[PDB]
DNA sequence: GGATTACACCCAAGACACCAGGCACGAGCCAGAAAAAAACAACGAAAACGG
RNA sequence: UCGUUGUUUUUUUCUG
DNA sequence: CCGTTTTCGTTGTTTTTTCTCGTGCCTGGTGTCTTGGGTGTAATCC
């Protein structure tokens, strides 16, 4: 579990649809109405 | 004490017919007596008409026919028209 | 009576303001319609005035900076009215404590209450260094001991009676300090004896 | 057609969904370093001074 | 004569 | 000397009025159903 957590989080640190940190944040919180 | 009358209601009716017309207290009492006696007459007529047909409740038609019986032709017809219009307005709305 | 909150500590000032404005407006066309007002020590921050209409109370408090501006007023019950005006054990030979000066915190026995009733004599335990540091305060007082004529004569004076010695205006009788004490400096109630008192007294 | 059994139906009453505002929270990286600053108003004693 | 203890609280400017 | 007074300690203690993002949670008047009795109607008898 921890290994997956770190392996997924770390790449994000190194970075018309919206992609990148905002998209990941939307996904994680399960935003009901994405941008 | 709480001896209810028809003072303010007669005042309002008077204001809508002759808005700038006053009245004395004894005229108000005369109006109260007239209205009460007419109310008693119409209610008694409705009660007797219900008794004649052996119906234990009162609808508006009993009051309509009582007003027809009590008042003469033209006045009874005008009362019928006003009552019908008021009842229909109270029904639809 | 209505109790309107007033500024902390300035309640007697508010009482004085009420009284003096009542005096000054008397006979005018806008007098203060009040009968009697009071403040009690227990009811600190509470101002009570006798009247019949809240307008009189508002007038009395209006124009005072010594009052909380809020009209945080309330009524008083019939039985409760006397409570607000209800105001509410000192005997020689019983043990009392000191709370003032350099001997504060020492149990003592009353010797004699003045005829007027303003100063109460006590039987304290002397705290004497026998002239080691004469050249005090309530934070440098050394240990306590009964006065000893022999030690007092050896280390450091007048004898008026057998066992009585007058030292620096202080009275030492049977090794116990006698002195005039103000009644405000002492309390006769709310005393729990201490271990040293049990050992000695 | 009055009497008589038959019923049409509807409307006020009452139960419930829900409701969009408002209303609050309540969070918002890691480790490390240094210098620089930190309550006080009034009170009654008690030494103080000239009377 | 072994033993032998040294503040908090904030704010600040910094380092990766 | 001694009564007036600042004074060193003590003792006690509040109030003139003066920017971010989101989910979650918490309210009403509304809205729609449906209930029940009573009025409306007519089918039948004689």
């Amino acid at each position: 579990g921890v290994i997956a957590a770190q392996s997924i989080g770390e790449p994000a640190t190194q970075m018309n649809v919206t992609l990148g940190v905002p998209r990941l944040k939307e996904i994680l919180n399960v935003a009901k109405n994405i941008k | 004490s709480r001896k209810e009358s028809y003072s303010i209601y007669v005042y309002k009716v008077l204001k809508q017919v002759h808005p700038d017309t006053g009245i004395s207290s004894k005229a108000m009492g005369i109006m109260n007596s007239f209205v009460n006696d007419i109310f008693e007459r119409i209610a008694g007529e409705a009660s007797r008409l219900a008794h004649y047909n052996k119906r234990s409740t009162i609808t508006s038609r009993e009051i309509q026919t009582a007003v027809r019986l009590l008042l003469p032709g033209e006045l009874a017809k005008h009362a019928v028209s006003e009552g019908t219009k008021a009842v229909t307005k109270y029904t639809s709305a | 009576i209505w109790g309107v909150k007033v500024r902390l500590g300035k309640e007697k000032d508010v009482v004085r303001q009420i009284l003096k404005k009542k005096l000054a407006r008397e006979g005018t066309k806008n007098p203060l319609e009040i009968y009697s007002a009071f403040q009690r020590d227990s009811f600190k921050g509470h101002v009570y005035i006798e009247a019949r209409k809240a307008e009189a109370i508002n007038d009395a408090l209006k124009g005072n900076v010594n009052v909380f501006s809020n009209n945080s007023k309330f009524l008083v019950g019939i039985v409760e009215y006397k409570d607000l005006l209800r105001p509410v054990k000192l005997t020689r030979g019983s043990y009392v404590r000191v709370k003032n000066g350099k001997f504060k915190g020492d149990l003592a026995q009353v010797d004699e209450v003045l005829e007027n009733g303003l100063e109460a004599r006590l039987k304290l335990v002397p705290r004497l260094d026998y002239g080691k540091d004469l050249s005090y305060t309530s934070k440098f007082r050394p240990a306590q001991r009964l006065f000893s004529e022999a030690e007092a004569r050896v280390h450091e004076i007048r004898r008026d009676r057998d066992g009585f010695v007058t030292y620096g205006g202080e009275e030492y009788y049977e090794g116990f300090l006698y002195k005039t004490f103000r009644l405000q400096n002492l309390i006769v109630n709310s005393i729990n004896p201490t271990l040293n008192e049990l050992s000695l007294f």
